[PDB]
RNA sequence: GCCCGGAUAGCUCAGUCGGUAGAGCAGGGGAUUGAAAAUCCCCGUGUCCUUGGUUCGAUUCCGAGUCCGGGCACCA
RNA sequence: AAAUUGAAGAGUUUGAUCAUGGCUCAGAUUGAACGCUGGCGGCAGGCCUAACACAUGCAAGUCGAACGGUAACAGGAAGAAGCUUGCUUCUUUGCUGACGAGUGGCGGACGGGUGAGUAAUGUCUGGGAAACUGCCUGAUGGAGGGGGAUAACUACUGGAAACGGUAGCUAAUACCGCAUAACGUCGCAAGACCAAAGAGGGGGACCUUCGGGCCUCUUGCCAUCGGAUGUGCCCAGAUGGGAUUAGCUAGUAGGUGGGGUAACGGCUCACCUAGGCGACGAUCCCUAGCUGGUCUGAGAGGAUGACCAGCCACACUGGAACUGAGACACGGUCCAGACUCCUACGGGAGGCAGCAGUGGGGAAUAUUGCACAAUGGGCGCAAGCCUGAUGCAGCCAUGCCGCGUGUAUGAAGAAGGCCUUCGGGUUGUAAAGUACUUUCAGCGGGGAGGAAGGGAGUAAAGUUAAUACCUUUGCUCAUUGACGUUACCCGCAGAAGAAGCACCGGCUAACUCCGUGCCAGCAGCCGCGGUAAUACGGAGGGUGCAAGCGUUAAUCGGAAUUACUGGGCGUAAAGCGCACGCAGGCGGUUUGUUAAGUCAGAUGUGAAAUCCCCGGGCUCAACCUGGGAACUGCAUCUGAUACUGGCAA
């Protein structure tokens, strides 16, 4: 099963997640098909915070790829009309 | 290493003293089987007190073995000393930690040369109390012969400066109590009563900072190097900073579990024999004689002034003068060490039976402070007691 | 191998376990090592002040 | 061993007792056709083929045998019946 | 981390006045400058080509108060940056906060300005800064916080800055201890004495 | 934790059963050379591993140690 | 708009010289070690050697919404008995919630670890058909009617234990028929043949025989054709060293036919032919995980493959298969072997190259910590449980990077040291002294951000006979942090707690004086020391780095000293003693003509990280991070014909 999940990079106490389309069996930081945006929880109100390319999500979710508990919330965060 | 040791009943360090082949080790075995059966503690046996090839083909004991027998009032911790003339060095370590001895004189042979040598070492080191035990009895079926030996022991103790006539002498066979004779089982149950009555609750130093002299080092397969010894002062909590000071140099370390006869502890209090497990130390690099101190409290020294009291023929020591360059053995807390003597100006010779101060350069540095008590020995016998005056290094 | 004993005076004799580093002396032909003064049974040089990491001596 | 999922040891042993018996049954019905092949006309061989055809297809559906295994034992075995007889 | 030794000794060895012990008084005349580096001060040096490079490097270090490890890092940034390697070396040094705080006149010496930066006095763009090495970006506003504003060391040290040349690239208010760093410093604006070319020559080999 | 061996002037070795230890090879002093090497003329240059004891007297006889050698064990 | 801005020499053969040519040195760099000295912090890292041997706890379970269990356990409900009639005793009740032990599902094959083997079975780059694919996901349509078992539990025994047997007994999504089946499988087609499992949340109406049936809805089950993701297999080139290894090879090389493989194949057989590889290095021997990269370099190259990422390989040693969608299975099974193991002598264990930790080896390398709070993973509708994966914490200057250790004034140019032509100089504004700070430690108080959620509510929607239940939801509640005495802030006290260690003859920045006398010692190269040492030892003085500094080892550089870019061979090292000559390298000249080379274009690809440039975020930096460029390539496809090749003439 392909799944859209966060990768967890960044320094100690300073996380930075690469949301990424990968196989369930592969490790968190390991193999993936292609990365599809990112997430930064320690960004705060500034220029950049969270980006998520919604065109590539239709190629995976439309076919048959699950979305993780956190990445599903960021699709709600980016919104369809807000 | 599983069952947690509950801190109930005061801890007391007991141990057997006496002549060679006199019932000293066999007494220890009798005390276990007697106290385990009636009260209902842990059993154990005689063979465990001394196995190895060295204590089987021979029969004699070398190593200071330990035993843990419990009674309603107190929790005793035994120290079975060797006894022979060859093994006085590893005895003194066992005798120093011991609070109240159990002397062993026998009704057939009576007081013999080592009994005098053992009690002499007991005084100068630190043996407050002592209890006699006649360890044959049955072999000579007589009322007059057995009681004449009791008289000579009272004389021995009182001559060498102990209470003597006040000490509770006990009679009883060690081998008869090993099997199951009702009269002889009860007579060594009586010795447990004499231990509670005569010896008081010992005075500990649970206030001034941590110190622990190492009596014997181990290497436990799985956990690491362990050091045993009575905690001279202070306490030991698990995961605390501990500095090892003495011979060679000085090394930083941390405690990772204290124990009491293969049982876990939280706080290793003062005045009780405990096995401290140190972190990241090899078997060879940590040797016997070194002390587990709290960092900063004590510093290793190779030179010091000290008020030495030399002994005379009557008290038992040297009987001739000596000059700078003389090298005897200085027994501090556990181990001994050799050192050159440098006398003060205006003192041509040191006569026997005299009070003087002197600078002593030791070959190995040992951890010491001002007001530490030591006993000088040389040539298989005592020489002089004393105290440390000033640090130099 | 043979190894040079630098500094003035040494405690080495018969046996005594010592540490060896690389370095030719360029005078004794064949001797192509140096004993590390301070490490193991090889002690420091007695009464040195200048250059004491070389020769393994502590502060005064 | 040092695990409570040793059920799979006794469960897999329990499987192959069953799994070998249904497998052994299948390959004997296939042997029954190869026995009929050699000295025989188109009559006895095709009777054995009609008997094993339901058994080989069935065992393929249960995941014992793969569907291509079953497909060959029809493909090659019909070719022995058709070419010789 | 810092020098913290005899400071005017460094000036005699180098020869020229390094502004290490500039302080309240203008001119020193209290060290036998030039002709006494040490005991053997009367010894005229032969001074090789490697010497003059090393002397010029050690001069620029000791003026700005930077060690070789951090100074060699300025060269590595200076090489990668555009323009000229020589001009980049010194432009990056001048952009330090302890150097800017000195040039504004909030510190008699550069070591005083460094301590003033380190001890939570200095504040830039509404944010306190402790780091002397803080690269002051173009268009900034360094200043002193209101708790430590108009303390005894700063008011006297600001009167010294009137006698100084005063840079064109930065401006100072002087009333409320508020500075304004505007553009990057030009080569011809400052110094006109410390050679950059010889420092580029030391590191390239 | 205990059994055993080993140590003699700068180096390699003799000498002892209490009678106070020597040999070569070095090293040093002088005449000679810038200093040497030889040449010539004179010297052991010593805590008998350390220290104590039995004695009139101990390298030598008997303890206790030093660092090193090899041997056997104990698992809070 | 930005993506390379890049190439240094010096000492040393000689009385001197120019050349040749080694030797050494100045720079980067590390998984480092060692010596001396050690304040903090931040981010990284931390058994390279014995793939040596291992005690202890722990690293994989999970659902009651599969099933018997009316339950091992703890607790409500119809009813019971004592007596302080609600306090106590106590049988029934899926019936209180759940769940010890089972039975079945899915997991255990992922995640972790380590490079022993492997020089090609492997890896890389680019292609290619003969394939399979649990979970996810498109479509179509099923799922109908039966049976015999079987554990647990008893019952009864065997065993020291591990672990059984014998008598029942019973449940299912376990199990097997049967009907049922096609664009499915097979056949030339006609034909034949091939499956399923059921659950849970609610109900008006009417059957009640009360176990309700039947509407409901979510989820599962089953067949096919599919996507997606994995994996299996094939080819081409590339991927170390040795010819003081020259021949190797019989299922070997190919065919026909049978078997077997998910799939094709000497995969494997039977016969048939006599091959196949080999000088563009087979075979044999030694060494080796491989790549993205790393370090170095002006670049070509040279070295290297710790950490992060992909692939392979292996799991106590040597084998085999079972189960499964996937293993010939790290914490499964079965044998055998070596070593530890416990017993009752019958027999049993056991597998740290999961995480801690031990001994041993070594120059050398760490806690038997906390936590699932986040991020993934496993099962489950979920809640949650599980997780040494991950996130933290401890230790270690092992690195990279930041801030420390005061800051002004200060002449008697003090004392003391050190030097002197004894006039003085120098240490030295150094110190003391006065003026000030108060970072960081040390105390005392504020306090984020890592937190998205999940639940009890609800609202309309969803959904239906229904103002239900689930799908989506938006509003009200009270909560979720191992880190944590957190990041950071603010008050306190007072310079207070906070500096070494190399070197100083030349190369190479910096000099005197004493001690010693080819001795003691130094030395990276040359070389210093023989009684006036700048080189030895100390002292003063300096210089260079500074919480580091040096020494050692290791790679490249300089070395144009293996030279493709870029060297030579009369006398310095170096033309075989001289011919002939096959294979091989090269080839006059003009027409053709292809298009192999070559060149141009175009598309696909060259994983991500790394590097590089412009940004951005941590007080700054290292560090993290967005986008770009790049990934110098390889493939195919279209062209160009000058050159080179081919084929003619
Ligand atoms: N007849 C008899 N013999 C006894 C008695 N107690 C002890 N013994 C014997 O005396 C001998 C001494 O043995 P043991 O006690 O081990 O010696 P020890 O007293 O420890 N001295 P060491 O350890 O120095 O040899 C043994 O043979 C023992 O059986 C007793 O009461 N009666
Ligand atoms: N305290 C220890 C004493 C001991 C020491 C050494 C051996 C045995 C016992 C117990 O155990
Ligand atoms: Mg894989
Ligand atoms: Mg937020
Ligand atoms: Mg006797
Ligand atoms: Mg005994
Ligand atoms: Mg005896
Ligand atoms: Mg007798
Ligand atoms: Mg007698
Ligand atoms: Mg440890
Ligand atoms: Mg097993
Ligand atoms: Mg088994
Ligand atoms: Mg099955
Ligand atoms: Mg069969
Ligand atoms: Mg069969
Ligand atoms: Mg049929
Ligand atoms: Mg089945
Ligand atoms: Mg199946
Ligand atoms: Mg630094
Ligand atoms: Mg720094
Ligand atoms: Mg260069
Ligand atoms: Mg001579
Ligand atoms: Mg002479
Ligand atoms: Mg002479
Ligand atoms: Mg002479
Ligand atoms: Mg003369
Ligand atoms: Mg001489
Ligand atoms: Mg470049
Ligand atoms: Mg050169
Ligand atoms: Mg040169
Ligand atoms: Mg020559
Ligand atoms: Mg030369
Ligand atoms: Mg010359
Ligand atoms: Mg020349
Ligand atoms: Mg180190
Ligand atoms: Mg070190
Ligand atoms: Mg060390
Ligand atoms: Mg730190
Ligand atoms: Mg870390
Ligand atoms: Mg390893
Ligand atoms: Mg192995
Ligand atoms: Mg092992
Ligand atoms: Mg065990
Ligand atoms: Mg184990
Ligand atoms: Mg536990
Ligand atoms: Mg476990
Ligand atoms: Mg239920
Ligand atoms: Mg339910
Ligand atoms: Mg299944
Ligand atoms: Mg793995
Ligand atoms: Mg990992
Ligand atoms: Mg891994
Ligand atoms: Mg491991
Ligand atoms: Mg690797
Ligand atoms: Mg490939
Ligand atoms: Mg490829
Ligand atoms: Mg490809
Ligand atoms: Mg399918
Ligand atoms: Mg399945
Ligand atoms: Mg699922
Ligand atoms: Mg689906
Ligand atoms: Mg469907
Ligand atoms: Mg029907
Ligand atoms: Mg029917
Ligand atoms: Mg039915
Ligand atoms: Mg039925
Ligand atoms: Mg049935
Ligand atoms: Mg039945
Ligand atoms: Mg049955
Ligand atoms: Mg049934
Ligand atoms: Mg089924
Ligand atoms: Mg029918
Ligand atoms: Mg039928
Ligand atoms: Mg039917
Ligand atoms: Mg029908
Ligand atoms: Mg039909
Ligand atoms: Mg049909
Ligand atoms: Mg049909
Ligand atoms: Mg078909
Ligand atoms: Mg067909
Ligand atoms: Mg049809
Ligand atoms: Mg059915
Ligand atoms: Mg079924
Ligand atoms: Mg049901
Ligand atoms: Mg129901
Ligand atoms: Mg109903
Ligand atoms: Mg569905
Ligand atoms: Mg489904
Ligand atoms: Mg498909
Ligand atoms: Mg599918
Ligand atoms: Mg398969
Ligand atoms: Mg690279
Ligand atoms: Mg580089
Ligand atoms: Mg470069
Ligand atoms: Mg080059
Ligand atoms: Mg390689
Ligand atoms: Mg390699
Ligand atoms: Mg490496
Ligand atoms: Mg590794
Ligand atoms: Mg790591
Ligand atoms: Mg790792
Ligand atoms: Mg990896
Ligand atoms: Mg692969
Ligand atoms: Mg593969
Ligand atoms: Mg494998
Ligand atoms: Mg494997
Ligand atoms: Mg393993
Ligand atoms: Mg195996
Ligand atoms: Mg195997
Ligand atoms: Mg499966
Ligand atoms: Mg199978
Ligand atoms: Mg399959
Ligand atoms: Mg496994
Ligand atoms: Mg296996
Ligand atoms: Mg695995
Ligand atoms: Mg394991
Ligand atoms: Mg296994
Ligand atoms: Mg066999
Ligand atoms: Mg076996
Ligand atoms: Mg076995
Ligand atoms: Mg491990
Ligand atoms: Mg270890
Ligand atoms: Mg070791
Ligand atoms: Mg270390
Ligand atoms: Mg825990
Ligand atoms: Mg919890
Ligand atoms: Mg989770
Ligand atoms: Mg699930
Ligand atoms: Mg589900
Ligand atoms: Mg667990
Ligand atoms: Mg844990
Ligand atoms: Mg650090
Ligand atoms: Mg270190
Ligand atoms: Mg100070
Ligand atoms: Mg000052
Ligand atoms: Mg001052
Ligand atoms: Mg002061
Ligand atoms: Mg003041
Ligand atoms: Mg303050
Ligand atoms: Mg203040
Ligand atoms: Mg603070
Ligand atoms: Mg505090
Ligand atoms: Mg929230
Ligand atoms: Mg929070
Ligand atoms: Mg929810
Ligand atoms: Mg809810
Ligand atoms: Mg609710
Ligand atoms: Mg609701
Ligand atoms: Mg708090
Ligand atoms: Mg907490
Ligand atoms: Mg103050
Ligand atoms: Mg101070
Ligand atoms: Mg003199
Ligand atoms: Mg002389
Ligand atoms: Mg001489
Ligand atoms: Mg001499
Ligand atoms: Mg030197
Ligand atoms: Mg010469
Ligand atoms: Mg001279
Ligand atoms: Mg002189
Ligand atoms: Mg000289
Ligand atoms: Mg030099
Ligand atoms: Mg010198
Ligand atoms: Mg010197
Ligand atoms: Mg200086
Ligand atoms: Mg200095
Ligand atoms: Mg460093
Ligand atoms: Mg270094
Ligand atoms: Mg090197
Ligand atoms: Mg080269
Ligand atoms: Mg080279
Ligand atoms: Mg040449
Ligand atoms: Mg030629
Ligand atoms: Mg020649
Ligand atoms: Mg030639
Ligand atoms: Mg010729
Ligand atoms: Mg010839
Ligand atoms: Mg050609
Ligand atoms: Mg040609
Ligand atoms: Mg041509
Ligand atoms: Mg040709
Ligand atoms: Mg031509
Ligand atoms: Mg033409
Ligand atoms: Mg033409
Ligand atoms: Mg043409
Ligand atoms: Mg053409
Ligand atoms: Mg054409
Ligand atoms: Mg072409
Ligand atoms: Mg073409
Ligand atoms: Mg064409
Ligand atoms: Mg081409
Ligand atoms: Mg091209
Ligand atoms: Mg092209
Ligand atoms: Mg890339
Ligand atoms: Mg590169
Ligand atoms: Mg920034
Ligand atoms: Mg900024
Ligand atoms: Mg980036
Ligand atoms: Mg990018
Ligand atoms: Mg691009
Ligand atoms: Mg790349
Ligand atoms: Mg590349
Ligand atoms: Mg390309
Ligand atoms: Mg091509
Ligand atoms: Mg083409
Ligand atoms: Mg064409
Ligand atoms: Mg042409
Ligand atoms: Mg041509
Ligand atoms: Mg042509």
């Amino acid at each position: 099963m392909v799944t859209i999940r966060l990768a967890r990079h960044g320094a100690k106490k300073r996380p930075f997640y690469q949301v990424v389309v990968a196989d369930s069996r592969n490790a968190r930081n390991g193999r993936f098909i292609e990365r599809v945006g990112f997430f930064n929880p320690i960004a705060s109100e500034k220029e950049e915070g969270t980006r998520l390319d919604l065109d590539r999500i239709a190629h995976w979710v439309g076919q048959g790829a699950t979305i993780s508990d956190r990445v599903a919330a960021l699709i709600k965060e980016v919104n369809k009309a807000a | 290493s599983k069952e947690k040791f509950e801190r109930t009943k005061p801890h007391v360090n007991v141990g057997t003293i006496g002549h060679v082949d006199h019932g000293k080790t066999t007494l220890t075995a009798a005390i276990t089987t007697v106290l385990a059966k009636t009260y209902g503690g842990a059993a154990r046996a005689f063979d465990q007190i001394d196995n190895a090839p060295e204590e089987k083909a021979r029969g004699i004991t070398i190593n200071t073995s330990h035993v843990e027998y419990d009674t309603p009032t107190r929790h005793y911790a035994h120290v079975d000393c060797p006894g022979a003339a060859d093994y006085v060095k590893n005895m003194i370590t066992g005798a120093a930690q011991m609070d109240g001895a159990i002397l062993v004189v026998a009704a057939t042979d009576g007081p013999m040369p080592q009994t005098r040598e053992h009690i002499l070492l007991g005084r100068q080191v630190g043996v407050p109390y002592i209890i006699v035990f006649l360890n044959k009895c049955d072999m000579v079926d007589d009322e007059e012969l057995l009681e004449l030996v009791e008289m000579e022991v009272r004389e021995l103790l009182s001559q060498y400066d102990f209470p003597g006539d006040d000490t509770p002498i006990v009679r009883g066979s060690a081998l008869k109590a090993l099997e199951g004779d009702a009269e002889w089982e009860a007579k060594i149950l009586e010795l447990a009563g004499f231990l509670d009555s005569y010896i008081p609750e010992p005075e500990r130093a649970i206030d001034k900072p941590f110190l622990l002299p190492i009596e014997d080092v181990f290497s436990i397969s799985g956990r690491g190097t362990v050091v045993t010894g009575r905690v001279e002062r202070g306490i030991i909590k698990v995961g605390e900073e501990v500095e090892i000071v003495g011979i060679k140099e000085t090394q930083k370390s941390t405690c990772t579990g204290v124990e009491m006869f293969r049982k876990l502890l939280d706080e290793g209090r003062a005045g009780e024999n405990v096995g401290v497990l140190l972190r990241g130390i090899k078997r060879e690099e940590i040797e016997r004689g070194q002390v587990l101190a709290k960092p900063g409290t004590i510093k290793p020294h190779t030179k010091f002034e000290s008020e030495v009291y030399i002994l005379s023929k009557d008290e038992g020591g040297r009987h001739t003068p000596f000059f700078k360059g003389y090298r005897p053995q200085f027994y501090f807390r556990t181990t001994d060490v050799t050192g050159t003597i440098e006398l003060p100006e205006g003192v041509e010779m040191v006569m026997p039976g005299d009070n003087i101060k002197m600078v002593v350069t030791l070959i190995h540095p040992i951890a010491m402070d001002d007001g530490l008590r030591f006993a000088i020995r040389e040539g298989g016998r005592t020489v002089g007691a004393g105290v440390v005056a000033k640090v130099l290094s | 191998v043979t190894s040079y004993i630098g500094g003035e005076g040494h405690n080495l004799q018969e046996h005594s376990v010592i540490l060896i580093r690389g370095g030719r002396v360029k005078d004794l032909p064949g001797v192509r090592y140096h004993t590390v003064r301070g490490a193991l049974d090889c002690s420091g040089v007695k009464d040195r002040k200048q250059a004491r990491s070389k020769y393994g001596v502590k502060r005064p | 061993n040092i695990k409570s999922a040793k059920k799979r040891a006794i469960q897999s042993e329990k499987a192959r007792k069953h799994n070998a018996s249904r497998r052994s049954m299948m390959r004997t019905f296939i042997k029954k056709v190869y026995a009929a092949i050699e000295a025989g006309d188109k009559a006895a061989a095709q009777k054995a083929f009609n008997e094993m055809q339901p058994i080989v297809d069935r065992q393929a559906a249960k995941g014992l045998i793969h569907k291509n295994k079953a497909a060959r034992h029809k493909a090659n075995l019909t070719a022995q019946i058709n070419k010789l007889a | 981390a810092r020098y913290l030794g005899p400071k005017l000794k460094l000036s005699r060895r180098e020869g020229t006045d390094l502004f290490l012990k500039s302080g309240v008084r203008a001119i020193d005349t209290k060290c036998k400058i030039e002709q006494a580096p040490g005991q053997h001060g009367a010894r005229k040096p032969r001074l090789s080509d490697y010497g003059v490079q090393l002397r010029e490097k050690q001069k620029v270090r000791r003026i700005y108060g930077v060690l070789e490890r951090q100074f060699r890092n300025y060269y590595k940034e200076a090489a990668r940056l555009k323009g000229n390697t020589g001009e980049n070396l010194l432009a990056l040094l001048e952009g330090r906060l302890d150097n800017v705080v000195y040039r504004m006149g909030f510190g008699a010496t550069r070591a005083e300005a460094r301590q003033l930066v380190s001890h939570k006095a200095i504040m830039v763009n509404g944010r306190v800064v402790n780091i002397a090495s803080y690269q002051v970006s173009p268009n900034d506003v360094v200043s002193i916080r209101e708790k430590a504003k108009k303390q005894s060391r700063v008011k006297a040290a600001l009167e010294l800055a009137e006698q100084r040349e005063k840079p064109t690239w930065l401006e100072v208010d002087a009333g409320k201890m508020e500075g304004t760093f505007k553009r990057k410093p030009e080569r011809s604006d400052l110094s006109a004495d410390i050679n950059e070319h010889l420092i580029v020559e030391l590191y390239s080999k």
